[PDB]
């Protein structure tokens, strides 16, 4: 009958063959009727120099919009067709290119992401589509708060960074771009092993091997002119950011500590952390008084709107940290608290805590590893993370691996007395200026 | 066992509680218990109609205290009048109290 | 526009005696308080000329 | 296939005392916004956007 | 890796269990109660409920329920379309012992304190203003209420003068009645079948055969027009269509599909929508014209939904439903006929696909057909329909009387028929 | 009163401790400081303000 | 709007051992 | 009121000069104070949270 040890072991796992030009292929056997084709593609926004800081952005808007192979409406009309649902996507760092599909269509799924991929055709009309579409997209995203929060908070902990920029790009840079500079960074960045073939579901793994074969072994490897990008272990700087709007009803906010890299040990704990601070949002009748601590206060004197922690991790670097909605009286409340929960997690973190979050952390897990897309993409990205699909014995074996006093060193390491990086749009004016913030993160009883 | 000597306790249960003030008040013994935040919460579980009528009784008494004169004893509470109404509600407040705590040092 | 409400300069004695409720019923011992006030009063004054000669 | 998602349409709301209060259907989304003018409902005790049910590390 | 055991007791609840090697331990113990039930005495009884699934059992205080939910790490939802209620808890196979009890808990007879419900009462105020942020929201229950004489019109939501006037008593009500043993079906699934029927049984036991179940509400062609400042109108005209299970009403589906449920290409287009590229070729682009189609148990409402801009919504709506025309006209490709079946066959397999589309699909036949069913037959009998039964469906939208709905800014939307 | 007992009490007074058994000693030697206690300072080989 | 803002530069109010972009600010932490 | 006594007592016992008889009313009357403020009331207050049955 049911039991965890089945839990454990009742998932296959994926195997990782490479070709020629070094893309790597990777799918589950989920045995799905249903399957999600997927390329998540290694280039992202931080790569980019200024010159060209949009360029993912343009190439995520315009793949489908005209393929060198068949004009754009064919392609259209043919997924209009197949009834599949073609996706994409680009984070600052995964690109992402993926068809969910049905299994029927798969060798004409596969095809088709060979002819997005490897080649685009741009009408200069396509393009001005792209141009005054995304100029006319500009100003909706700053409608939008909490992007432009994170869009801050990534603008000042950063800074100097190559993180640091839009992932959209400037407004200007994008008004300016070649069409041909374009085609630069698609044949600098959109190249194996930066690509990583996947699409767990129903799928044979050796007919997905031999399909791929068939396309993308036309595809390069070598890099052009032994032109060859390199990295930074960058800086984190923890100035904070205020702007303000007095017109906007609430202020609106997000905290956060630098964090360790999308590649580090200690990740597994600080998730836990997530869960012990507890999110909270309006609509719950989950808070009342009772919840998470800072959640539970803030449903007792009704501080929050809604906060939720947080855990972004780049390959480098990381950015622990906290997001609340707010009314303007009760700004300094929220915070007054929150960090308070640092320290809460620094001194006296209760194993009972720890097991809780826990326990919430297995529960994210199983919850995200639910269905076909989610699947497929975690095979989409945790080869560019680890390598490796990173199997959920090892992750809950990780999970029993954590216990308090691990949890108060990594919570000294990082919440004890460290930098805070803030941003705020508001109205902000209650919140502390950044000494007092900074005063916060040390208590003076330790 | 005991039997009819525990007639006889609330023979001075009624006797002790003719002793005391609070029945020369009209007040019922719910209206005199103190107002500590868990007897405040139990105010606040009461129905309209209780709340409304321990306060005009405790507000005619408060009134009968200032003008310094006792109230009639035809007008006094029955030691068997009287209603206990604020009692569920304290019960409930102290459980909730137990349950929050033994889960909070759990 | 009270001058007594909405000038701070007083705000606190209206705070204070001038329009703080009380309990309907109060004996003449919580009147002893007030009068143990005055008498402290009176024994800064008295012990003050007490020192002006002392 | 009488599962309203299965025929876009009628909201299916799924209150929750974790999980943010998510509710409605299609209505089709997605390709109304990008064309121009399209502000979308911005802060009046909003709850807050986007939810985040699928986290990893 | 099988297929489930499905149930009938004597005391009548359905509870399919669809064991697996999947770790996602769940069940969703459903309930034929809705919005429907309740007539214009008593509105909003039904979300003061759904909010009241936070408040304390009689089984343990809403303290213990609250904390037993976040400890475990296991959490709850509740679903609850008109035609049912749908309350659904989550979580670790090893977990699922405890939990489980506590919507059986839940669903028991939690005491509903006055305190509490006043509370709740304050709930009622902020979870409708929040969860009628959307725009298209302001249609719908709208629209409803604009198509129908009562249950069907009835809102999933109080309205915020009756929310004080919401009483516990009406909980109360609709809970000791229409929450039906009987109408009742649980859906286990990574649990084993047979122990699910055991521990049920704790509670299955309770609450006697149906409820009022009354009034089924009939069409009428009333229009609703509520007017607000927004620059994009978004206009909807609906004639009744018949539903539901019905082949007719698969017809209205292979039609819909026609148009698309929605976008198959995000941040792209979508050409194979008819009436988009019948409205777009004659008006200017921020707009969206799309299928819409209610079908409730009783009877459905077919039409078009159309996001429009204010300053020429009607030239929108009206191609939109010219382009019904022309599908009505007998004037139809079969090509995009056999796509439109293609789309049926695609969006059933992704809606069922995911577990909460699977379960809430389970349940959603099992409540009303009682028929637990693998997809495939479903595919048949929707590769089955016939393609001129499609002019058919077109033919009835056409034909039926017309309610028409769109809060918005109203400059130039006309009524239906004027 | 009879609240400060708990499972998490005993292990957060394990843990609180070593924080304010430092101001302990820190408090007791500094006072010894301010006062400028004698007999400990016989046993300090360096600050003997004495001769 | 929330493209085009900017930090301007701060290196001149920077410690001499953080001046730089590619070095970690944790390795620094000790020493500030 | 019984503790009134023994102040009062105290006092009496104050304007007196050490002596024996003294020296018991003495040492009665410290024990007289211990045990009416910080025992008996209230177990007094007890009994009868017994008799009204609190
Ligand atoms: C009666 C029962 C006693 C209850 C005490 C509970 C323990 C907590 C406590 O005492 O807080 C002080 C403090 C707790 O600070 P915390 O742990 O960071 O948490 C406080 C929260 O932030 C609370 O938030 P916050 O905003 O109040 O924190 C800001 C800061 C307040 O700092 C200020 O802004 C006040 C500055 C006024 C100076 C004006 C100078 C004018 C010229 O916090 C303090 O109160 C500490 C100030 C240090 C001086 C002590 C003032 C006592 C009056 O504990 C100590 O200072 C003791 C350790 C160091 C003292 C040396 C002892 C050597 C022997
Ligand atoms: C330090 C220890 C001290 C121990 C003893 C303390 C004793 C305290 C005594 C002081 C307390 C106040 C005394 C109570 C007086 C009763 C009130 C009486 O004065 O009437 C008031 C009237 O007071 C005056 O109207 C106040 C304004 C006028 C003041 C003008 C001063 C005139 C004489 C001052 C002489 C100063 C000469 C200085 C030359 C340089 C109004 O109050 P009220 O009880 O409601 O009367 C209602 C009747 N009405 C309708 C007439 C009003
Ligand atoms: C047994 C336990 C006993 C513990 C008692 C501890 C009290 C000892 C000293 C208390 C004096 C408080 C004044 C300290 C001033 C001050 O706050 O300086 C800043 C510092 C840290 O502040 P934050 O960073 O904001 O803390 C945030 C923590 N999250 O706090 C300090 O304790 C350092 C003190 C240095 C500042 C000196 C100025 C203090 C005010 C002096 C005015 C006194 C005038 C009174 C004169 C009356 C004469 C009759």
């Amino acid at each position: 009958t049911a039991t965890y040890a089945q839990a454990l072991q009742s998932v296959p796992e994926t195997q990782v063959s490479q070709l020629d030009n070094g893309l790597r292929v990777a799918s589950e056997q989920s045995s799905q009727p249903t399957c999600t084709v997927g390329v998540w593609i290694d280039a992202g926004s931080r790569y980019e120099n200024e010159k060209n800081n949009g360029a993912g952005y343009f190439v995520e808007h315009l793949a489908f919009k005209g393929t060198k192979n068949r004009p754009g409406s064919a392609l259209e009309k043919e997924v209009e067709s197949m009834g599949a649902h073609l996706n994409a996507y680009s984070t600052r760092e995964h690109t992402a290119y993926y068809i969910k599909a049905l299994s029927k269509d798969l060798p004409k799924a596969v095809e088709l992401l060979a002819d997005i991929v490897q080649n685009c055709s741009l009408e200069d009309s396509q393009i001005e589509k792209e141009r005054d579409v995304i100029l006319q997209e500009l100003q909706e995203n700053d409608s939008s708060m909490r992007d432009v929060v994170f869009d801050y908070l990534h603008a000042t902990a950063f800074q100097g960074t190559p993180l640091a920029q839009s992932v959209e790009g400037p407004s200007e840079n994008v008004r300016k771009l070649s069409r041909a500079d374009l085609t630069e960074y698609v044949s600098q960045h959109y190249k194996a092993p930066r690509m990583v073939l996947a699409a767990a579901g129903g799928v044979e793994h050796r007919q997905l091997l031999d399909l791929a074969q068939k396309h993308f072994s036309s595809l390069s490897g070598t890099y052009v002119e032994d032109a060859v990008p390199a990295f930074t272990p960058c800086r984190f700087t923890g100035s904070e950011i205020r702007h303000r709007d007095d017109a906007l009803p609430l202020a609106h906010v997000a905290i956060a500590v630098e964090g360790p890299g999308w590649a580090n040990p200690d990740n597994v704990p600080l998730q836990v952390a997530n869960a012990i601070i507890g999110h909270y949002d309006s609509t719950y009748g989950g808070g009342t008084h009772m919840s998470s601590t800072l959640a539970s206060v803030a449903a007792t004197r009704k501080l929050c709107q809604s906060f939720q922690t947080f855990n972004i991790c780049y390959a480098e670097t990381g950015l622990l940290g906290a997001h609340f909605v707010c009314d303007n009286m009760s700004i300094d409340d929220m915070m007054f608290f929150l960090q308070g929960q640092w320290m809460r997690l620094c001194t006296s973190a209760t194993e009972s805590e720890v097991v809780r979050g826990k326990n919430i952390l297995r529960n994210a897990l199983v919850s995200h590893l639910d269905g076909t897309t989610p699947v497929c993409e975690d095979i989409g990205r945790s080869l560019l993370t680890y390598g490796r699909r990173i199997p959920l014995a090892e992750w809950e074996s990780r999970i029993a691996e954590v216990d308090a006093s691990v949890v108060r060193e990594v919570c000294s390491k990082y919440f004890y007395d460290q930098c805070p990086a803030v941003a705020g749009l508001g109205p902000i004016e209650q919140l502390p200026d950044y000494n007092r913030i900074r005063s916060g993160m040390f208590w003076l009883r330790f | 066992a005991v039997a009819a000597s525990s007639k006889w306790l609330e023979g001075i249960r009624k006797w002790y509680y003719n002793a005391a003030g609070f029945n020369k008040l009209g007040l019922m013994r719910d209206d005199t218990i103190y107002e500590d935040d868990d007897v405040k919460e139990a105010i606040r579980r009461l129905p309209e109609n209780l709340y409304n009528d321990r306060v005009f009784r405790i507000k005619r008494a408060l009134d009968l205290t200032m003008r310094q004169q006792i109230l009639p004893k035809e007008q006094w509470t029955k030691y068997e009048e009287d209603k206990f109404y604020l009692e569920p509600y304290l019960k409930e407040v102290i459980r909730e109290r137990k349950e929050r705590e033994e889960w909070a040092k759990k | 526009t009270n001058i007594r409400k909405s000038h701070p300069l007083m705000k606190i004695i209206n705070n204070a005696f001038i329009d703080l409720p009380a309990p309907s019923n109060i004996s003449s011992w919580w009147n002893f308080g007030s009068l143990l006030g005055i008498c402290l009063i009176l024994q800064i004054l008295t012990g003050l000329f007490l020192a002006m000669h002392y | 296939m009488l599962s309203v998602a299965s025929r876009s349409g009628p909201f299916a709301p799924v209150l929750s005392a974790t999980s943010r209060g998510v509710a409605g259907a299609l209505r089709p989304l997605v390709q109304a916004a990008l064309p121009a003018t399209s502000e979308s409902p911005v802060l009046d005790a909003k709850r807050s956007f986007l939810c985040r049910e699928s986290l990893s590390g | 890796p099988q297929d489930l055991e499905f149930t009938r007791l004597p005391n009548g609840l359905v509870i399919a269990s669809l064991e697996n090697y999947a770790p996602a331990s769940r069940i969703g113990l459903f309930i034929k109660a809705g919005s429907r039930y309740e007539d214009s005495n008593n509105l909003g009884t039904s979300h003061l409920l759904r909010l009241a699934s936070s408040l304390t059992t009689k089984g343990a205080s809403s303290f213990k329920i609250t904390r037993g939910i976040e400890a475990v790490g296991g959490k709850l939802s509740v679903t609850s379309t008109r035609e049912s209620m749908a309350y659904t808890v989550e979580c670790l196979r090893d977990d699922i012992e405890i939990l489980m009890e506590f919507l059986l808990n839940v669903t028991a007879a939690p005491e509903f304190r006055r305190w509490e419900v006043a509370a709740l009462q304050s709930q009622l105020r902020i979870d409708k203003a929040v969860a009628f942020q959307n725009p298209q929201a302001q249609v719908l229950e709208n629209l409803h209420a604009a198509a129908y004489r009562n249950a069907l019109a009835n809102s999933l939501y109080c309205p915020d003068y009756r929310i004080g006037k919401v009483t516990p008593d009406q909980l109360h009500y609709y809970v000791q009645n229409h929450f039906t043993s009987a109408r009742m079906a649980l859906i286990g699934l990574g649990v084993s079948h047979p122990v699910l029927k055991q521990v049920a049984e704790r509670f299955l036991n309770m609450r006697g055969g149906l409820g009022l179940s009354g009034a089924k509400a009939k069409y009428r062609g009333g229009e609703i027009r509520d007017q607000n400042g927004d620059s994009l109108v978004h206009a909807a005209l609906v004639a009744e269509s018949a539903a539901t299970g019905s082949a007719e009403a698969n017809a209205f589906s292979v039609l819909q599909h026609v148009l698309g449920a929605g976008p198959h290409v995000k941040r792209g287009s979508n050409a194979t929508s008819s009436l988009y590229q019948a409205v777009a070729k004659g008006v200017h682009q921020p707009f969206d014209v799309s299928a819409f189609n209610a079908s409730y148990s009783d009877s459905g409402l077919f039409g078009i939904y159309t996001i429009s801009q204010a300053a020429s919504a009607g030239d929108v709506i009206k191609s939109a439903y010219d382009q019904v025309k022309a599908i009505a006209q007998g004037n139809l490709s079969n090509t995009d006929v056999q796509a439109a079946k293609n789309k049926l066959k695609a969006g059933y397999l992704m809606s069922v696909e995911s577990s909460e589309g699977f379960l809430d699909e389970v349940g959603s036949q099992a409540l009303v057909a009682g028929s637990y069913m693998q997809p495939s037959t479903v595919l048949q009998q929707i590769d089955s329909v016939a393609d001129a039964d499609v002019i058919n469906a077109a033919k009835k939208f056409v034909s039926g009387r017309k309610s028409m709905a769109a809060s918005g800014n109203l400059g130039h939307t006309p009524f239906v028929d004027e | 009163l009879s609240r400060f007992l708990g499972p998490r009490y005993r292990e957060l007074a394990r843990n609180w401790i070593p924080t304010a058994s430092m101001w302990g000693a820190v408090g007791a030697v500094g006072l010894v400081w301010a006062t400028d206690w004698r007999l400990i300072l016989d046993w300090v080989p360096y600050i003997n303000g004495k001769f | 709007s929330h493209t085009d803002i900017r930090v301007p530069d701060f290196s001149d109010y920077r410690r001499a051992e953080v001046l730089d972009s590619t070095k970690s600010s944790k390795e620094s932490s000790d020493a500030r | 009121w019984m503790l009134v006594a023994d102040l009062i007592t105290l006092t009496w016992i104050g304007g007196q000069p050490v002596e024996h008889p003294f020296i018991i009313i003495g040492q009665l009357a410290s024990i007289l104070y211990f045990l009416i403020i910080l025992v008996l009331m209230p177990i007094t207050s007890i009994i009868e949270n017994n008799l009204l049955k609190w």
